[PDB]
């Protein structure tokens, strides 16, 4: 027995060895609990207004636009403490650990911004965090190694053999399987087992919320779509929201293309792979074809996830969202266009559900519409990537 | 199941334990593996737990894991798996078989094909590490619908509800990994659960021994005899020696 | 003849070469119209509100002051877009460029910070930005200079033979006397010669506005003190403008000690200089015996200046302000502090003003006292650097 | 100021413009530039203008912030800076001698000790490169209590209310850095100022011919001058006969 469904259509379950569930349950009681508690929402309210800034701008892109139909919004994520939208929903988790009478979190993570993440909500909230790191995306990701430190978490790299985000993620749960009667796991992203999914969607919802409140401000309408970048589905999810019963506003998810979906690199499950059990969760996945899990790519690490969260799955599978990709290459030109035409360094996740509005503007430039990007992130992370790669191609 | 059911009629004639073996099929590889079951059995093992190699397992670990990097490092397909478990039925034809899986890999071709797979090979048993209870029942109909016995874990965490549905959806064995194991076996006794084999940290005849003592019906020792198979990666014909001394000793303290 | 004053006491004026001043008296009056104009400032506030991100947080750390009669707040300018203050006055600036007809902007580097600023705004607003650099602070600073490249701003290096920020302000201001008519140049702090002190400040007053009403908001009082670190001065004097009649709230402003007072290698001309005739403005220097500038030292590249603004000069001389250094080492420390005890990472600039407040508080643990610190920018740009002085001296 | 006025006096007797080459003191080094300022007086230069090195320059730019550099290089003082002066003013009675200063320079130890030292030495006037008109009140009245004659820019975007007052503060000669040279140095002598000087791109003889008969009193010769220094950096004889040459050929334009 659950207190919520815990899944979305065939999607999501709570696929985790028996001696988690105690721990799911747990956390799914207090997570009910604590949306119904208004000190809960006055706390977590005031630490993402005080701490954390929001609510973010919403920006108007007129020189993107020019000569176009489109009207361009930004969600200003990137604007948020930390510099992406990771931020909001490891406040809620913190103060949610807290409300389990919890002092320490337990996380994972590759491309190192969700355990940047979790390190600057443990340190604000007085948790002892440690974090649980591929030691291959330690050596690929130093400078956030040192933020986590900084912070005062313990980071703890995994050998195992891949040394990777799954290798992390294994470690987590194992620790948390004996520890969680006083450490919280704090998942990174809409997916995994339930009650994550749902959590980290409610924990996200004021980006959605926020935006339709600035939107109908500043143009007395809905957009005719909002558009996010989808790695395991949060900053998606978290824009999708409070517009799902919004029939007339298009849904739309940007997974990475890597180098071409038919080069088979790259980090498309939902329209590309196939539903599996793994990471808690049944879900698309990429996998091979007798079962075992293969490893995705994109040149944006944040994207890096072979799989999606349960809800977009969902969504997809009943039409009221469109899920599509974008190419490493089509993301570096997004990139490029926001720094030169409006000042602003996205990150390179970010960039994928840029391109795909610059895709909707170019290729029909006498349409009407009004199109929001969740800019999930800032880029001043990517500049070196970005750099080799132009280095390399002779720019 | 069927096996089972005789196995611990048999024992329990005998006043006896079971003592259940683990290791990764294709562990370090087809033949020394197919060698390692065939000197574990004639050593004395009552039935089998056997891992099939996972890309990204869990509910066991490191010493394991190894195992399963060790299987893949041979190449070890789940196919090849299924042909390996047929002929280990073909040469005993009465010990209880149980495979270790996780979830993807019984989904990946159909959960119905998975079963029918395991009950032509004549496989017995099944315990996917990664399905509890809560959402098991397709896993479970399938798994009966091919004479095949699902296996649940009843944790340390356990509560009074699970230890009714472990007692009531669980057949050939009930996996036991705080109340003190007497009192366990007692409720799952009342319960009428499948008898018990204690699974957690088995690696020396006095604990083999304790738990037949406390009510359960035989134990599982896992990470032992992988380490065992680690150990000896070198020196094949030592590892089997060590292997039977192993198991030789881990049986005689269930009588 | 001016429309303002160009003096603040003794300190200030207009020291520019005689080709520079019709330059120096068109921006005084195009600022003056300007700040009568209710659609210039309509124009300023949507970008300050709707691209930049303002108003920003005032932060409470209740950690940091732990087991003190100390209530510390900060105010989060490390949360506008580009992760500093400077953004304010650059969009005022680039505003202000357009009013009076102009197209191109010139402006000059040295920490790389005020140049990103700078390509940003032109970005935004359309105009084509020219950016001069010392060479040496060419190499310091790489990343910099590709943020303002991918920008669409044109950088030129200077050799000059010092290759520094005084040699790119030359040839900055050797391009204006040529071009004022068609580019306006873009000043980085609140120094030079009149009207740049007055404009910079009163593009930065936000900062303080905001303060005064967040802590009304939040306390029902004004602080006791507000402390800013002082480079040139522009963030300190934003903070502290609108209190300047306040005269209950203490003003002070923190110079980098660098390896301390006496060993002559800091950045403190306000309190241990001397008075000279430089950067268009009469002004505590750095300077030698026979009245040759001085180089400065700081670990802190944004305040490595000679000088200081000379409203500072002036609000120190009659008592108003009060103004202290803070050493490398003090700053390293309320860096680690920060990160540690309120998962913020703080720009070493600010780390100075927040060192001094550190000391204030542990000095004299049983005051009551409210004090907020402007934290001018955020941190991310210092990590490497704080890295290699702990990997260095066995931490 | 006394010897501008003689030197004008004189030169307006002989139908006659002046020629006055710049130079950094102590550039390449104090013996070599004692050297060149006695080559361009012996050449024909009807006064001088001396640059004294600054940290920081400005509206003087590249040729001339190498010389600034060269000067560095040597160790120049500004107190080896008064020590030459007073040498070229003991070898020269009669040449006007002009400073080219920097505010901070001025203003170091004190505005009216600078000037009474320049009254000391024998300079004749004194531009500060960074003190416009609108800020000259206490450099012109320091000036003028040590009878230093206060040089002034007329730039080339001056307006009509500037021209009055560089008319009226200036003395010795106006700076002349858009009119028409003839209707600037027309307003220049409708409104008595001291006579003008062309300072802008002045490298060629036709351009000192041009400047006198446009009406102004001569021409200054900076950038040019400090070339020829640049060019033979490694030959000091050849340096002095191609200045000889050049200040010569200038020299002559004017008459
Ligand atoms: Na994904
Ligand atoms: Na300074």
């Amino acid at each position: 027995t659950t207190l919520l469904n815990p899944y979305f259509g065939e999607f999501g379950g709570m696929y985790v060895p028996q001696i988690l569930m105690p721990a799911l349950n747990q956390l799914e009681e207090a997570f009910v609990s604590a949306q119904k508690d208004p000190e809960f929402q006055a706390q977590f309210a005031d630490l993402l207004k005080n701490y954390a800034g929001r609510p973010t701008a919403l920006t108007k892109c007129q020189n993107i636009t020019a000569g176009t139909r489109t009207t361009l919004y930004l969600k200003r994520e990137d604007l948020l403490h930390g510099g992406a939208h990771k931020t909001n929903q490891v406040l809620g988790q913190a103060l949610l650990a807290k409300r389990m009478g919890k002092s320490e979190i337990i996380a994972e993570t590759g491309a190192g911004q969700h355990g940047v993440a979790s390190a600057l909500a443990s340190a604000l909230l007085g948790l002892k965090c440690r974090i649980y790191m591929g030691a291959k995306d330690v050596e690929r990701q130093s400078p956030n190694v040192f933020r986590m430190r900084l912070m005062g978490a313990e980071v703890i790299p995994v050998h195992s053999g891949s040394a990777t985000l799954k290798d992390a993620c294994n470690e987590a749960l194992r620790d948390w399987s004996g520890s969680y009667e006083t450490a919280h796991y704090m998942l990174g992203t809409a997916a995994g087992p339930h009650p994550y999914p749902t959590i980290v969607r409610e924990f996200q919802r004021m980006i959605g919320e926020e935006t339709k409140a600035q939107i109908l401000d500043k143009e007395g309408r809905l957009p005719d779509a909002v558009i996010a970048c989808v790695g395991g589905g949060s900053n998606a999810i978290g824009m999708f929201a409070d517009f799902i019963n919004d029939t007339s506003v298009g849904l739309i998810g940007v997974e990475p293309g890597g180098h071409g979906i038919e080069t088979g690199e790259h980090g498309a499950p939902l329209k590309h792979g196939r539903v599996g059990i793994y990471f808690g969760m049944k879900a698309p996945m990429m996998q091979t074809a007798d079962g075992q899990i293969e490893e995705s790519y994109s040149i944006s690490a944040g994207l890096d996830f072979p799989s999606v969260g349960p809800q977009h799955a969902y969504l997809n599978s009943i039409g009221r969202a469109d899920y599509v990709s974008i190419t490493d290459d089509e993301a570096l030109e997004a990139f490029k266009t926001l720094c030169r035409h409006e000042g602003i360094i996205p990150a390179l996740e970010s960039s994928h559900a840029l391109a795909h509005a610059l895709k909707m503007m170019r290729e029909q430039p006498e349409k009407e519409q009004l199109l929001v990007v969740n800019l999930s992130g800032r880029g001043d992370k990517d500049i070196f990537t970005v750099h080799d790669i132009l280095k390399a191609r002779g720019e | 199941m069927e096996r089972y059911e005789n196995l611990f009629a048999q024992l329990n004639d005998r006043r006896e334990g079971a003592f259940v073996p683990f290791v990764t099929l294709g562990d370090p590889g087809i033949e020394q593996s197919l060698k390692i079951i065939d000197t574990l059995i004639d050593a004395g093992a009552d039935a089998l737990e056997l891992g099939v190699p996972f890309s990204d397992p869990l509910a066991d670990g490191p010493t394991i894991q190894n195992a399963n990097l060790r299987a893949f490092a041979a190449g070890v397909t789940p196919a090849q798996c299924f042909e390996m478990l047929a002929l280990i039925r073909e040469k005993h034809p009465t010990i209880p078989i149980g495979l270790l899986m996780y979830a993807n890999l019984v989904f990946n071709n159909g959960i119905d094909a998975f079963y029918a797979r395991c009950e032509q090979v004549g496989v017995d048993s099944v315990l996917v590490a990664d399905v509890p209870v809560e959402e098991s029942a397709p896993f479970r109909q399938a798994a009966l619908r091919h004479n095949i016995a699902p296996i649940f874990i009843c944790p340390p965490n356990a509560d009074d509800d699970l230890l009714r549905q472990v007692a009531s959806y669980g057949r050939g064995y009930t996996y036991l990994l705080a109340l003190p194991l007497h009192h366990l076996i007692e409720k799952l006794k009342e319960y009428h659960a499948a008898p018990a084999l204690q699974g957690f940290g088995i690696s020396s005849p006095e604990q083999v021994s304790a738990a037949v003592r406390a009510g359960a019906a035989g134990a599982i020792s896992g990470s032992a005899i992988v380490k065992i198979i680690e150990k000896n990666l070198a020196s094949p014909k030592q590892m089997l020696a060590e292997l039977r001394s192993f198991v030789s000793a881990m049986k005689a303290a269930s009588r």
